[PDB]
């Protein structure tokens, strides 16, 4: 009869799930009355998000999805394409790539998609996207590979006018080639065409979340922008062709090793650095503990140093199956906890600002994958062998 | 800043950048409100008695992305002044009612909003011909008066209108027929007393069923009082209007009674706290609205002056209007707003 | 050589027509002057509309199209794809589905599309839309079946960015699978993707207009909305999880049988009613004279009753080939006339607010299809055997 | 395995180039301060443009592109798909069609696309567009032939949501079928679907630029619009159904021969003229020196006359390989120079407002193609045998 994508879609759909997130966040307190002819310029607020995800491990119930959907989640629900409902928990997330991993709680008879090799993609190749555009459900749209970046973001015309960046990008064989994302951050929604992380990168970032707790991406800990910013002018910067250092992050390697706002990096390991962009991307091709010597500019300053795990990708209330923001520290040198909060449920448990945890409630916790591997096997007695540098206490 | 002063011509180039943020439950006003203003005032000596001048001021919003530009001309006028006789100027300028109401328009961010721009002869507007006499031929120190005419600003051209068009036409909420007004103020030592009256023909486009407050003419009557000495500033104004006060997007109020009061003190170390109250009470509005508050708020704020070129402020609009059908229909803000500003000026 | 949709499009185009509507409506009288910095808040006005339609009966010259195009028409013109021009008259319309039927006056050598079976549609299936996007003519665009609702609105990516909801949705065989619609009422234009009524529903709604004069859809005659509305709050409603009754329609069954604004329906024939939506859709799966008992909420009120034909789908100046708003009454119990107007051309003929017409100018008029079947055969002498309950007069 | 457009795209891409234009223009002087709550109402300003182009002659390095990209260029750069960079110079442009020709300076090993026959296009035919949507590079998108005008602008759904009107439109065989354009002038960006000039017209307009210096399109030199304009009302025009003459262009044939603002043309060579549109398009189907008699309306006025080359398509600093706005004059009757500027680099060389150039620095210059053919072969000694009517001087 007539050609159709329905035959492979039937072998694919069981792997695509819907995701309903419920969570809260801090919003500013509304000042009243409200005057709409007056252009001006803390409380938790519940919000609801919804997106798609792809079953990537049928046994473990591992579902890949966008970080812009599950971010700040308190409750994450998943509904299979056959209608069965499950609960899910955060296992990992990485805001850079806008990719996150979750785990269906109590999976039973699941189907996982097969991942194809991103590296074999070519522009005229056919593409099919599957997502939940406006909430009304699971929509599939078709097209082709528009641009192969060459980070290799995949570009495709199988998008959706005014809709939210769905999820799965699949080839004509039903294999996963990329997860569609949203490059319009803290928004969701597209620029006109579609951007996907390639399947090979998805596989890679995803395994890290599993086997470590987070992705090994080191940060230079500087924060800044281009040489056009109001501060590059309001501070008049000499020789403009590089990355403007607006501030050096606290307790960072850039901070520790030496550097101060103003200097404009001009190179990284000999190579020219013409824009924060160039730099932000280059430092992203280097895993923790790496050493990268870069040239700065004040009069003619330059240094060499080693970076540590970034702070963007971190964990929260999913390490201890219970409930309560740690992350990994250097190589397999335990799990270092970061900025504690105000509610202080975890600080209340004797955990400060820089407390490592090499003791797996008794054993070795070189990382959050392991640590969490124990706070899930023996939920009975828990004594966190934490040692924030000196103090080696054992709280419950 | 005076950037030129030579052979009897002077040019002052001035402006400010106000890094400004609003906090409000009302998301239509919430967020970045950064803006800049630029202007010039020039004067040229024609003879020992006669001076010519011009002034221009422009506002450019600093809170938009680069694919748009939101900017406008605040004032643009040229004039002549004769020593001990008077002055005349023509252009976009302030209506003479503002000679009195300006006295309470001294708040850090808010205030001055019982009226608006392009609102008959109440504030800024196009086509003002303004005559002023200061000190009564120099024979009564502190006594000033003004008489002003405004030409029609009608329907837009090139849009298929068959009557009421002017070259610079606009939407009906910002139109006006011919108008005339006057002001008198007297200031002795720290004290001030003043009054103003305006009367403008209303256009046919304004008098349709699509707008409340139909009427032949818009009239305003204003009284004001001021005290400004010993580091204390006090002022109050009361205005009665007829078919002149906008009621949000609905049209105008058949009658409104507007009141504004301010109290301010200047500390030696640079802090200037401010307290104000504004209200606009509309009557016989039509469409079953009857009597309603158009505006009602208490404003508490403070400015810190580092010097004459740098300052910072917080202004808190405590909005006493309640959310009801009327305010919803008119699109009037009923939420509180906190403004925080940091201002460089020259 | 190369594949192409041109070969089937050539067998399809003769069935797609263009439609030009001319008509008027009541607009408010402009108040001048106009102040664009003043946010404020009867005369007939001519307007022009244009859309596409599909020839569905070559002999009768029956063309299906969107109700948002022909609504309020005074004059409806049709132009075939070969360029021949014809006049058309309203035969039926149904605002819910946004579907309407018209008849070419004096057809000669027409081609009708074949309708395929909507029920056999599947998501990866190929789709082709044909319409008049911006007026400039007849545009065809292609794609696939995105979502099969499952009312079964069909979702497809063969739409158009910023254009008006065209008309025909056809499969790769040139058969009609759906008529594209506009879910952005009293606008036309899409949300980002395309929504079509399925061909099987089109066939069904369309036959009703033919054989009855209108579609048999009973209304519960209540009007209201959700429990979020300003009136659900301004009136504080207890137990919020249902349909809010803002008002009970006059001379309705809800009115007649018993019900009053405020009560929130909680169920319909035992089943839960969590939203006006749920309810509006459920009452739409029930033809006139049906009986549906529903539970209300005031303190704990519940009733049972039978509904009558809705008022949305009605007729006007097309019943009497002449010119002048009736509709059907219950089963084949004549044709009941509704709200007369101000010009009063038909009221002037002795027709009040509730006047039935069982007399076909002499015969049986159990319905508008029949009635109109007579005011078209014998346009000579006309005596309307109308009886508005008691009075059985015979006007001309 | 699976079907893909990648195999023909690999045979096509080497012909598609990227184009970076740098140039300036006259902008008004900003008045400060800036008041964003005040709706108001000369200096060169540099700008940057970027677009795509197609190699159409491998030997001569001839690249076709949109006039909205190269217009006002001072510097035009080209980058091949393999990454080699070249410089380019204007050889021709035509704002009506929004089509321009350029020449790579110093081509080496280039590939040209094959042009297919536009006339054989049909609506269901498959289409593929190649362009640089948002600057980020060369994107390809696919689709079909939506509307075949029938000027034959091609309409296709292979466009891009919110992106700039790319360039090449190619069929499934990799042959050029149209150059995509922007009908949203002095903007770039689409209406929702894509508009392309057909390949056959591209070939035709393009050869003219080569062999003459510009395209032979005669103008009636009137300027005006419809009968709805404020001036048609503000001047009350009797009998409204034609083209409103707002002004007769200076030194024009309409001017010379006879005509004055107000008259509304009603016909052109006997045929009805119901809109400026109709007329602007009809006069565009007539090459220079043609004679077209049209009927005007004042009380009942009508005349006959012959038109000359339009002024929209002209040349500038590319005739003399050096640097400095001429155009062609009638048949091969030399090259007539038009409106000189203020910088006066060329006026400074003894060239007034109406100076012809039949002397090829010694030879025959019946046209700009020839003239430029000499100012490129012998860049040594140059004596322009110009004669602006009478004066026959010989400047250097």
């Amino acid at each position: 009869q007539m050609p159709s994508l329905a035959p492979m879609l039937e072998k694919v759909m069981p792997s695509v799930v819907s995701i309903n997130v419920e969570g809260s966040t801090t919003v500013n307190t509304p000042r009243m009355p409200r005057n709409f002819q007056q252009f001006f310029g803390g409380q938790q607020q519940k919000f609801m998000a919804l997106g798609s995800g792809v079953i990537i491990d049928a046994d473990k119930g591992y579902v890949v999805t966008n970080n812009h959907v599950v971010d700040n989640a308190t409750v994450i629900k998943v509904q299979l394409s056959d209608g069965r409902k499950f609960d899910a928990k955060m296992v990992g997330k990485d805001p850079r790539s806008d990719i996150a991993l979750i785990q269906i709680q109590n999976p039973k008879n699941l189907t996982a998609i097969k991942m194809a090799d991103s590296d074999a993609l070519r522009v005229g190749d056919y593409t099919v996207a599957i997502g939940n555009p406006f909430g009304l459900g699971e929509t599939v749209t078709s097209g082709i590979v528009s641009a192969l970046g060459r980070e290799n973001f995949i570009q495709t015309d199988a998008a959706i006018n005014r809709g939210n960046s769905g999820g799965a990008l699949v080839n004509l064989n039903g294999e996963l080639i990329g997860i569609n994302t949203a490059i319009l951050a803290p928004d969701g929604g597209n620029i006109g065409i579609g951007f996907a992380i390639p399947s090979n990168m998805v596989k890679n970032l995803t395994s890290q979340m599993v086997e470590y707790g987070q992705v090994k991406r080191g940060e230079l800990g500087i924060m800044g922008t281009e040489l056009n910013s109001e501060l590059a002018k309001a501070m008049k910067v000499d020789a403009q062709r590089g990355a403007f250092v607006s501030q050096v992050l606290p307790n960072s390697s850039a901070a520790k090793a030496g550097i101060k706002a103003g200097d404009v990096i001009t190179s990284l390991n000999g190579k020219p650095i013409s824009s924060f962009a160039a730099l932000r991307a280059q430092v992203g091709t280097m895993p923790v503990g790496s050493k990268l010597t870069l040239g700065l500019l004040r009069d003619g300053k330059q240094v060499n140093v080693n970076l540590e795990l970034q702070q963007s990708s971190q964990n929260q209330v999913d390490s201890s199956s219970i409930f309560n923001e740690m992350s990994n520290k250097g190589k397999d040198q335990g799990v270092v906890v970061n900025n504690v909060k105000t509610g202080t449920p975890a600080a209340q448990i004797g955990l400060k600002k820089g407390d490592v945890i090499i003791g797996a409630n008794q054993q070795a916790v070189k990382n959050i994958a392991e640590l969490r591997k124990v706070l899930d096997s023996k939920p009975s007695v828990l004594a966190l062998n934490i040692q924030r540098g000196d103090s080696t206490i054992y709280l419950l | 800043a005076e950037v030129y002063n030579k052979d009897g011509n002077k040019l002052d180039l001035y402006g400010k950048v106000d890094g400004l943020h609003y906090f409000s439950d009302n998301k239509d006003v919430d967020g970045d409100q950064t803006y800049m203003r630029l202007g010039f005032k020039g004067e040229t000596q024609v003879t020992d008695q006669l001076t010519g001048y011009g002034q221009w001021e422009y506002q450019i919003q600093g809170n938009s992305a680069e694919n748009e530009n939101n900017s406008w001309t605040r004032v643009a006028f040229a004039g002549l002044k004769f020593q001990d006789v008077g002055s005349f100027d023509y252009g976009r300028n302030y209506g003479v009612v503002y000679d009195v109401t300006s006295w309470t328009d001294v708040l850090p961010e808010f205030g001055g909003d019982t009226y608006g721009s392009d609102n008959f002869m109440q504030q800024r507007g196009n086509g003002f011909a303004t005559y002023r006499n200061t000190d009564f031929f120099g024979l009564v120190d502190g006594l000033n008066f003004a008489v002003q005419y405004q030409g029609k600003n009608g329907n837009p051209s090139g849009e298929g209108f068959t009557s009421g068009v002017t070259n610079n036409g606009r939407d009906a909420l910002r139109q006006n027929g011919d108008g005339v007004g006057g002001s008198i103020t007297y200031d002795y030592e720290g004290f001030g007393i003043g009054g103003a009256i305006s009367s403008s023909k209303r256009t046919d486009a304004q008098n349709t069923a699509a707008y409340i407050g139909n009427g032949d003419r818009a009239e305003t009557y204003t009284g004001g009082l001021k005290y400004d000495a010993n580091n204390i500033y006090l002022a109050a104004q009361y205005t009665q209007t007829y078919n002149a006060t906008r009621v949000g997007s609905l049209g105008w109020a058949n009658k409104a009674q507007n009141f504004e009061a301010v109290a301010q003190y200047q500390f030696d170390f640079g802090l200037r706290p401010s307290l104000a109250y504004l209200q606009s009470k509309g009557k016989n509005l039509g469409r079953g609205y009857d009597d309603e508050d158009i505006l009602k708020y208490v404003d508490v704020g403070a400015t810190y002056y580092f010097n004459k070129n740098m300052s910072t402020y917080v202004d808190y609009k405590i909005n006493l209007l309640d959310d009801n059908q009327f305010t919803r229909d008119a699109g009037i803000n009923t939420d509180n707003i906190v403004a925080l500003g940091l201002v460089y000026q020259f």
